[PDB]
């Protein structure tokens, strides 16, 4: 089972502070220590700090500014990392991990998105991709959906919820104007549409919206 | 006996950014590694001990970090208070030895000279001599140019300038240019000009004023 | 009873040649190029180490003088420890004659 | 209070020799170390040796000629240097230092300003800097005083007495046939001169000479 969990993402203005979580199960050492590391798009992972539960100690990484600050919460099983005055320059993917003192990283989390920026929350419009009356086809079709209008990142485009996983392509979305857009693509065998059901699940964790979109003919 | 290397020498960087200085031992020296800054004109004072240790009194501003050969010194937000010269000093081995060290440079917007024209003081020429001294003051960059003339024509003679380092309160450069005459030199001409031509302005900037 | 005043004997004793003995091998140690033991810090640590005669080589002398202190404190620290498991050796065959009547 | 003292320079002729002295105050502990640092004109910082006062050994820096010689006066707390037979090479500020037998230099004396010359000491002579009557002036308005003919360096000016250091520049002396010659300029705002007075303190301590004189405004 899902070892740590974590977020799926935060928005902070610049100057606030947020604090992310990560809630540990399974088997629990006093010899644990939770890590934090960052990653900026495009980049490398990044080391920010470990927290030794048990006791409650927590040393940084020297070399960059230090906006972290470790606790953690010995009944829940949950860390946290307090990040403050936040800029531009914090915004990324932030992943915990457990070690268990022997200097490697077991399990990460999914990692918790930070978008630091002025803008405001916005759940997306999530519109079908059905073929055209006029395309022809062969043994396979192809089918997606379109997720506009969002922000902050990031959005979670499932199809059948997980049950159709081949086929599947989620182009990187594209920001424009406070907004960004993205398509995702799912190809089946034409015989099996639409007879057998397709649908998008798109969720975006920044506003709790999760929807769901049929993918039907047009008339 | 370990040898500390600062490279670069020097170091520019704009207000408010982050600057970070380089010292590499010869040899691994664990974390006993010590900053200190310098000022034009001041003694030497400690910053961070044994590579990331706060002094007390000192902006939290400084950090420092690094082992083994590797270290650095890093200012967050620099500002012109900052501009100084900056060594590390290893004592891990006898002797204790510096680096050569690595000068700070802010950059900051272009700024005019305000030039002034000073006459010789009654005190002085009361005893034979007359400096007529000219100040180009709190400029950017730092390159510019004095001329003298003495009653419309170019002076080249008894004329020696200085030049400050860049200043810790702004970050500009000021000159001084010192015409010196004596006081029978002094007598038989009456208008004397500094004209300093800089960056700022196509124009030169200009300041006179007659012997009587 | 003597043997446990000799250990308690032993134990200031032990602490004060450690403390002079940090003192004693910066003096020793400076001046001479590439040595290590010279700050009071660590050379404590260092006159531990050889007492206890764990000797881990992170740091030890290299002049003569600085060897020399290096000896009075190993033989402080081995007669010191060795008079505490001496003294317990005279605890125990003192009880162990009790628990026979004598 | 100013925990190292040292004398402000020292004039030397080739060949002749000089003490300079460091007199110590506050916290003295049997683990301190006085350091000798020697500084050349534009150039970096060059150790020279080291007494430990408590029990009076010296050690020196074995790559330089060997020109000093280190004592110490446990009763008066004074550290010395003996530098003997000195030429132009060893003109230069000499800083001693307090090391706590941790290896870092906690405090810096101001530093001994020595000069290797066969020319004589000459106090300055100090002239003022006021605005010609044909100048015009806006919010500010700048003064200064000019401090000429001394020898050997250095000359420390201050305005007020310290109580105004905003609005100072000391430019760096300029040396013409053994004489040393250079202005100090201050900015006050135009409304406050000369209303509120401005003078400048010249001190030269080669010559245990320090002046003053008032800034006023021309006849
Ligand atoms: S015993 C400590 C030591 C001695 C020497 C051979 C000089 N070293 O390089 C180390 C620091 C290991
Ligand atoms: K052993
Ligand atoms: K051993
Ligand atoms: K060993
Ligand atoms: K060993
Ligand atoms: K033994």
């Amino acid at each position: 089972q899902v070892q740590l969990q974590q977020p799926g993402a935060e928005l902070v203005k610049p100057g606030a502070s947020v604090k992310l979580s990560c809630k540990a199960s399974g088997y629990t050492f006093t010899s644990d220590w939770i890590h934090w590391v960052k990653q900026r798009p495009g980049h490398g992972l990044e080391w920010i700090g470990e927290i030794i539960p048990s006791y409650g100690r927590a040393n940084y990484n020297e070399k960059i500014q230090k906006k972290a600050t470790l606790t953690a919460d010995k009944s829940s099983s949950t860390a946290f990392m307090q990040l403050s005055s936040l800029t531009s320059e914090d915004s990324a993917v932030y992943y915990c991990a457990r070690e268990r003192g022997d200097g490697y990283f077991a399990v990460w989390g999914a990692g918790t998105t930070v978008t630091v920026s002025s803008a405001k929350t916005t759940p997306p419009s999530v519109y079908p991709l059905a073929p055209g009356s006029a395309a022809q086809t062969n043994s396979m079709v192809t089918l997606g959906c379109l997720v506009k209008g969002y922000f902050p990142e990031p959005v979670t485009v499932t199809w059948n919820s997980g049950s159709l996983s081949s086929g599947v392509h989620t182009f990187p979305a594209v920001l424009q104007s406070d907004l960004y857009t993205l398509s995702s693509s799912v190809t089946v065998p034409s015989s099996s549409w639409p007879s057998e059901t397709v649908t998008c699940n798109v969720a975006h964790p920044a506003s709790s919206t999760k929807v769901d979109k049929k993918i039907v003919p047009r008339d | 006996d370990i040898l500390l290397t600062q490279s670069p020498a020097i170091l520019s960087v704009s207000p408010g950014e982050r600057v970070s200085f380089s010292c590499r031992a010869s040899q691994s020296i664990g974390t006993d590694i010590h900053w200190y800054q310098q000022r034009t004109n001041g003694s030497p004072r400690l910053l961070i001990k044994y590579a990331s240790e706060s002094i007390s009194g000192i902006p939290s501003r400084f950090s420092g970090s690094g082992s083994g050969t590797d270290f650095t010194l890093s200012i967050n937000s620099v500002e012109s208070e900052d501009i100084a010269n900056y060594y590390c000093q290893q004592s891990n081995r006898w002797p204790f030895t510096f680096g050569s060290g690595t000068k700070l440079e802010i950059k900051r917007a272009d700024a005019a000279p305000t030039v002034s024209i000073f006459p010789p003081s009654s005190e002085q020429l009361t005893s034979g001599g007359a400096s007529v001294v000219c100040f180009l003051n709190n400029f950017y960059p730092k390159d510019i140019n004095v001329k003298w003339k003495i009653d419309g024509s170019e002076r080249q003679n008894g004329v020696l300038n200085s030049w400050t380092d860049q200043d810790s309160k702004d970050s500009t450069y000021s000159m001084s240019s010192t015409l010196t005459l004596t006081k029978d030199e002094y007598e038989r001409h009456n208008s004397y000009t500094c004209e300093a031509t800089h960056k700022t302005s196509t124009s030169p900037i200009v300041k006179s004023f007659n012997r009587n | 009873a003597l043997h446990w005043r000799a250990a308690g004997a032993a134990t200031v004793l032990l602490v004060i040649v450690l403390l002079a003995g940090s003192y004693l091998a910066v003096l020793a140690e400076r001046g001479a190029p590439g040595a290590q033991l010279i700050t009071y810090p660590r050379a404590l640590w260092w006159s531990v180490e050889t007492a206890t005669t764990v000797g881990y080589g992170d740091l030890c002398p290299v002049t003569l003088w600085g060897r020399l202190v290096a000896v009075v404190v190993m033989v402080a620290g081995i007669t010191s420890f060795g008079l505490v498991t001496a003294a317990l050796a005279t605890w125990f065959v003192g009880r162990e004659q009790e628990r026979r009547g004598h």
